[PDB]
């Protein structure tokens, strides 16, 4: 009685990881993002591989 | 009075209405933006006397009167993106039905 | 220089288009890891090459929904079309306008095939609709860009504008995004020895490996030059 | 500058003494100012030509 009519607006968001994340690893394993740094930084595999 | 949703919010910035669809409730799909208002519902306000100062108020701008409190559903704080979608529900006696 | 011995690029064979295994002639050790390494980098970073900037679909004008005969949502078909890759002219901000109808397979030829734009996999898929009655037709504009940007990197520029139907999308826009810097001892026999270096990039097909590598080049030494100063 | 950013303009350099001293670049490009660095001083090293 209170509300002769009621209007439920849905949003949605995405979200891309940011600086302090929370790893998570089935192997009991916790991480917890650190820093990211131009692919340049990554040591090159034997195939380059960074 | 109840606060129907129509976008007649009293004292309402144009881009505020230009998101909102006739139905007060705005298009759908349609992003927000920091604390955007979607659903302006017009609460009803207290009214007054004459007022001549007032009726001199109403006879220069007018069609506020101080009659309808703003029910207006604004985007919350740090919550701004897409709707996806959205449900209303009237209850029985009322079908505007605008959307 | 005594006796600098000053390398050449040779040997250039394009493993793919979109790749290539480039050497050059020997030099001095020290550096051509390092000189691969920089130029690694500086075609890594100042990688100019041609993506999309802008998208409008017909049936899908605000965020994320689904239609009949649609497949794939707004953003797993901007993905999907992300799965093509676009090579532009000199001008960029070309727009492409992808329109089709029908039963048949999703490809990439039934796309705005204009002068200033290729397209390379004319067999990339776009989630081939199931209905005869439903009916492709999105215009995409499609830029030349240098680095990645955040999709609400844009929100200011166009606040009146880019309303609901107007589609903006974050990108990368790194013409390569692979290359590895192989330094070898050889090619030197008369003189001192010096390493033979071969290079293998492998592109996004916007640009040539040998144009690019001059590019990337071109830039390591300006940035060398503000060294004497 | 195709992702061209620029060079590090302020090159001011503090020398302690002739035997030792430090030198600061102005802003170069993400990565730019380390790939830089590490080559520089791969040549550096790697080669300085001198009598001895």
């Amino acid at each position: 009685p209170g509300v002769l009519k009621i209007v439920k607006v849905y949003l949605a968001v995405k979200r891309r990881i940011q600086p302090g994340d929370k790893m998570a690893g089935r192997h009991g394993n916790k991480g917890v993002i650190s820093k990211i740094n131009p692919i340049e930084d990554m040591p090159y595999d034997e195939n380059g591989t960074p | 009075g109840p606060e129907e949703i129509t976008a007649d919010i009293p004292n309402v910035g144009e881009a505020a209405l230009s998101k909102l669809d006739e139905s007060g409730i705005v298009y759908i799909g349609a992003e927000v933006t920091g604390g955007d208002i979607l659903v302006g519902k017009v609460t009803p306000k207290g009214e007054t006397q004459l007022t001549p100062e007032e009726k001199l108020l109403r006879a220069i701008f007018g069609e506020k009167a101080s009659d309808v409190k703003d029910s207006s559903l604004r985007v919350p704080n740090g919550v701004s993106g897409t709707v996806i979608d959205v449900q209303v529900f009237t209850r029985d006696g009322v079908e505007k039905d605008k959307r | 220089v005594t006796e600098f011995l000053k390398p050449r690029l040779v040997d250039i064979e394009q493993v793919s288009s979109t790749h290539a295994k480039v050497t050059l002639e020997p030099l001095e050790r020290g550096f051509g890891h390092t000189l691969g390494n920089a130029l690694r980098r500086i075609l890594l970073s100042s990688m100019p090459g041609c993506a999309v900037t802008e998208v409008e679909i017909d049936g899908v004008l605000h965020e994320y929904s689904t239609k009949e005969g649609v497949q794939e949502d707004i953003l797993e078909i901007l993905l999907n079309l992300k799965g093509l890759a676009v090579r532009v002219q000199g001008k960029d901000e070309v727009i492409l306008t992808l329109n089709k109808s029908g039963i048949g397979p999703v490809t990439a030829a039934d796309i705005t095939h204009d002068g200033d734009v290729e397209i390379v996999k004319p067999q990339h898929v776009i989630c081939h609709l199931t209905d005869e009655n439903a009916s492709i037709s999105m215009r995409i504009k499609v830029q030349r860009g240098r680095g990645y940007v955040p999709a609400s990197t844009r929100i200011h520029s166009e606040e009146d504008e880019r309303p609901i139907g107007r589609l903006l999308v974050d990108a990368c826009y790194s013409p390569v995004e692979r290359i590895a810097y192989n330094v070898e001892a050889a090619r030197v026999e008369q003189r001192t020895d010096l390493d033979k270096l071969v290079i293998e990039m492998e592109t996004n097909g916007t640009i040539d490996p040998e144009e690019a590598i001059r590019r990337a080049a071109t830039i390591l030494a300006e940035q060398l030059e503000a060294f004497v100063d | 500058s195709v992702t061209e950013f620029l060079k590090p303009r302020l090159v001011d350099i503090e020398q302690v003494s002739s035997t030792h001293a430090k030198v600061t670049l102005e802003p170069l490009e993400r990565g730019f100012g380390h790939t830089l660095g590490n080559a520089l001083r791969r040549i550096l090293l790697s080669s300085m030509p001198g009598c001895a």
